[PDB]
């Protein structure tokens, strides 16, 4: 669960 | 000198209060829905956009995940969820993974270029290419070649807590 998908 | 564009900023971001840093906060602030402003990929410009010439500015990095920073085309969707990629009109490293990456697609490319402190980006818009320079050495990173075809703005996103990006002057 980085949130890279929101960068 | 550049400065963070806090009519741009997705409202979950917290800028410094000298306008050269930010980091992702926790809550969503309650701010205007601007047509400018990014709703849900948590980006913010620079307030100055470039359309011709060449440029200079660095960023400061933090050494933990969570950063992607370069140049979008001015024409960057703000709204909804899209893709962090060239074809959307990004053009960025990043940290994420523990690896530094240049942002190309479909797949990322992996950089062996050592720990990062501060990153000199260097726009050339005569020419048409954005390169990255680790600055104890002015490495070369990665350079994006694109016939940018409008005008281009510094890029900044932190889509993690517990790391931030600085303009650096």
């Amino acid at each position: 669960c980085s949130g890279v998908t929101f960068q | 000198e550049l400065t963070l564009d806090p009519d741009t900023a997705n409202p979950r971001l917290i800028l410094s209060l000298d306008l050269k840093g930010v980091r992702l906060g926790e809550r969503a602030q309650d701010l205007p829905n601007h047509p400018c402003r990014f709703d849900t990929n948590t980006r913010v410009l620079a307030s100055c956009g470039f359309s011709s010439g060449r440029h200079h500015w660095e960023v400061e990095v933090g050494s933990k995940d969570g950063w992607a920073f370069g140049v979008a085309r001015e024409s960057v969707r703000r709204k909804g969820l899209t893709p962090f990629t060239p074809e959307e009109g990004v053009w960025a490293l990043q940290l994420n993974g523990g690896q530094y990456w240049a942002v190309t697609s479909p797949e990322r490319s992996p950089l062996s270029c050592g720990h990062l402190s501060r990153v000199r980006v260097a726009l050339d818009l005569e020419v048409g290419a954005v390169s990255f320079y680790a600055v104890e050495d002015m490495r070369h990173l990665y350079t994006f070649r694109v016939n940018f075809q409008e005008r281009v703005f510094p890029l900044f996103s932190v889509c993690s807590t517990g790391t931030y990006l600085r303009i650096w002057p």
